DNA sequence: CTAGGATATCACAATCCCGGTGCCGAGGCCGCTCAATTGGTCGTAGACAGCTCTAGCACCGCTTAAACGCACGTACGCGCTGTCCCCCGCGTTTTAACCGCCAAGGGGATTACTCCCTAGTCTCCAGGCACGTGTCAGATATAGATTGTGATATCC
DNA sequence: GGATATCACAATCCATATCTGACACGTGCCTGGAGACTAGGGAGTAATCCCCTTGGCGGTTAAAACGCGGGGGACAGCGCGTACGTGCGTTTAAGCGGTGCTAGAGCTGTCTACGACCAATTGAGCGGCCTCGGCACCGGGATTGTGATATCCTAG
């Protein structure tokens, strides 16, 4: 399978720009996107892990989503409107 | 065949009851059947703990009770446990 | 010729987008970011087409948190532009790094 | 043979909550009355939900019950907004509101 | 003329001393009345053990400390060193404690 | 000084409180705040603490039932149990 | 008779530990080697808190392990604060840290 | 009434990292409270995992899987490491 | 000369180190008792083969809407000053926390009997899920109306 | 000069086709839940002993609160410069559909190993008490850190 790099670059300046705005956020810095960047890419990093954990666990080879409702459950963050 | 089971149709009767001309969509079904399901496992949970922190091996009306005045909060407590109660005593009045 | 004065696209915008409940980011980006942050961890997963959603609807909800908790710490600071070290100090505030 | 469900008068099923409880571990027996009072306090919670959002859903002129009427309807009522302290609805939105200072001075 | 101490250096003293111990810095017996008075409004005539109340104070402290850490990260975020109740209000609203 | 007992908790020692978190300067309306948020996390935690103990048949509030309380909120409490 | 401890090696108890899981409501049936796993994980961590504490201890120049020796080596590791994220320490105190800002600025 | 606290166990091990440090009552209790809020986390953590594969039992994959997402980081390589150290001896008598 | 400023120097007070005791809490020895172990059986659930089949994956044609690169200007964040006013630091004295003993006396832990209810199992039959299928309210697109913002005109 | 006022333009909301994916309803069907019977065990009751929490008194005595003087810092004000938003123009992945493919998901069948149960035995550990050493108080003496002060330098 291909391995990927340098993707945490695709997401754009206007996509954090828009999710500022449904923040309620007016005016906006110019080194925010990159910090920004770097936070989202540690929140996944914190819930896929947990989610690679408890799929390999179940002897998987298939991250459901049920998988990752768990993992987001195990940090305080419970997600309604994902199977059950 | 499976059998997945869910509380589509007791959500569906309960919205029915309180509003008939408004149906609900799938997501919105599936968001209410999370929350329900939510709340019924923390509920247990919470009497579970109940149970065990008295050594008792029995979960009773009271435990259950306990444990709705511990999770919800407020006016919702009072109004629950009132219906809780309610349900009961209509059934063992048959 | 006709311009907008600095803000009142900033407004519409925000009128807009807090109305709207749709995603903000597209979606194969957002896949190849979850799919090279798990090739770290195990190699040769493969994702449901729906636990890519949960991810991307649960990261967004918390970027927006997160921002509205920033957009907090601007106002106290008598500013309207958001700032890494809001960011930052948001983030300290809610315990986590 | 008529169901527990009827004789309490709850919509919500008591039977099926009464064998979740029995195998999910939460005790080694369980009384019969837990079932019905836990069917009691689910169905006055639902309840209550859907009818702010239907309420909600009135508001817009919409006829149908959406994710976003039921985090609308959430978000909007300090008592089950503390219910959901930390519960994320998928495909919800934010509720609509700009700070005071963001807002033009003139 | 009397020695007196420059306004701030008997803060700083102070702040080094008070970090350094694990005493109880409310009194044990207003904390208590405290407690009881509270307590009242929830079921008449409860009787507390002696260890309840010294849990009660020890779990307050701790709560105060940590809201008082980040009142001082807010108030030195805007220019400051005086934290005023808009930087305890806003401590509270992004931790999570609705008031 | 008594108004009830919520001005038990004293100017010096809240005084104090702040010291240790690591105040410098502390302006004049910070005491009234403290005494509110501290009276409003005292009931937070008295009302499960109550629930806890009149849900075993006791009228003694136990050091167990203050710890289950704090438990319950996010903020376990080692030493007493 | 040898224990179960003796055989695997460990100090903290299997016996008691596994009958804590079975009369705990965990599962209908538990492991034999569920128990020894767990004890050997509780003791690298009770092991891991205790070195940490008489390192602490020592360094204030004593000879007995106080709460305020655990507070300050659970605060002082990455991992240990991460696991007592929300966890208070009675008589513990804080860890000793004043603000730059507070400093003397000559 | 007996209590059935952990304050041998835990004093057996400073005893064996530190030979020459003693104990206080209150270290030794919150050693003991700590010891009893992990195990209680690890515990409902394993339950949780057996009770989503709808397994009706808990087998050291469960608390090897419970310790991987409870322990932070390097805590859970080492734990893991010491606990199949653990069970491999106990299996080989 | 005259004024106003950094820079090196001295006396005061809090801190920290070194012991001299009192003692109080921790380390060590015994009783016994209550829980862990060992030996066999059983019935249960987990594990291995396997076999369909089903959903994730890889690739592409393309329509285009979102994004990237630039010009420009204006509005906010940063920076420097004055100030007055609010908190700090200190001195004194009235006050309330506090350690010590006591007598209730209200409540809590334990034990014997019990009886009420909850567990185990079988039948069956009616409710809840899968599957279609018909009806419609929401998404899309125009078209007109209303509004909020900005460029322009007059006055104070 | 700018402060107020007045009209024109872009954005948006609303009313009407309209189009269709999405939801409410009627049939299989199948499985789980309710009734009946038997068994046991778990918690209610009643009494009892004693445990331990509360009210009261009392002399300390250290905290605290009231005021008073001073200083430094938060705020209001101004100036600027820079960087960020707004619009234009063009490119470029994205979304969607369409196809085919391959690994892995789920369920059934069978094998086996393994954990619960049950009983007797025995030793590990908890409460009790007894003794000892580490700690905290306390007093003294270096050890600095600091606020005030003499000393030197530069513009007007």
């Amino acid at each position: 399978r291909k391995v990927l790099r340098d993707n945490i670059q695709g997401i754009t300046k206007p996509a954090i720009r828009r999710l500022a705005r449904r923040g309620g956020v007016k005016r906006i810095s110019g080194l925010i996107y990159e910090e920004t960047r770097g936070v989202l890419k540690v929140f996944l990093e914190n819930v896929i892990r947990d989610a690679v954990t408890y799929t390999e666990h179940a002897k998987r080879k298939t991250v459901t989503a049920m998988d990752v409702v768990y993992a987001l459950k195990r940090q305080g963050r419970t997600l309604y409107g994902f199977g059950g | 065949k499976s059998r997945k089971e869910s509380y589509a149709i007791y959500v569906y009767k309960v919205l029915k009851q309180v509003h008939p001309d408004t149906g609900i969509s799938s997501k919105a079904m599936s968001i209410m059947n999370s929350f329900v399901n939510d709340v019924f496992e923390r509920i247990a949970g919470e009497a579970s703990r109940l149970a065990h922190y008295n050594k008792r091996s029995t979960i009773t009306s009271r435990e259950i009770q306990t444990a709705v005045r511990l999770l919800l909060p407020g006016e919702l407590a009072k109004h629950a446990v009132s219906e809780g109660t309610k349900a009961v005593t209509k059934y063992t009045s048959a | 010729p006709h311009r907008y004065r600095p803000g009142t696209v900033a407004l519409r915008e925000i009128r807009r987008y807090q109305k709207s409940t749709e995603l903000l980011i597209r979606k194969l980006p957002f896949q190849r970011l979850v799919r090279e942050i798990a090739q770290d961890f195990k190699t040769d997963l493969r994702f449901q087409s729906s636990a890519v959603m949960a991810l991307q609807e649960a990261s967004e909800a918390y970027l927006v948190g997160l921002f509205e908790d920033t957009n907090l710490c601007a106002i106290h600071a008598k500013r309207v532009t958001i700032m890494p070290k809001d960011i930052q100090l948001a983030r300290r505030i809610r315990g986590e790094r | 043979k008529a169901s527990r469900s009827a004789k309490a008068g709850l919509q919500f099923p008591v039977g099926r909550i009464h064998r979740l409880l029995r195998k999910g571990n939460y005790a080694v027996r369980i009384g019969s009355g837990s079932a019905i009072y836990l069917a009691a306090t689910l169905e006055y919670l639902c309840a209550e939900v859907l009818e702010l959002a239907g309420n909600a859903a009135r508001d817009n002129k919409k006829l149908r019950i959406m994710p976003r009427h039921i985090q609308l309807a959430v978000r909007n009522d300090d008592e089950l907004a503390k219910l959901f302290e930390g519960v994320t609805i998928a495909d919800g939105g934010v509720l609509p509101n700009i700070q005071s200072a963001l807002l033009p001075k003139k």
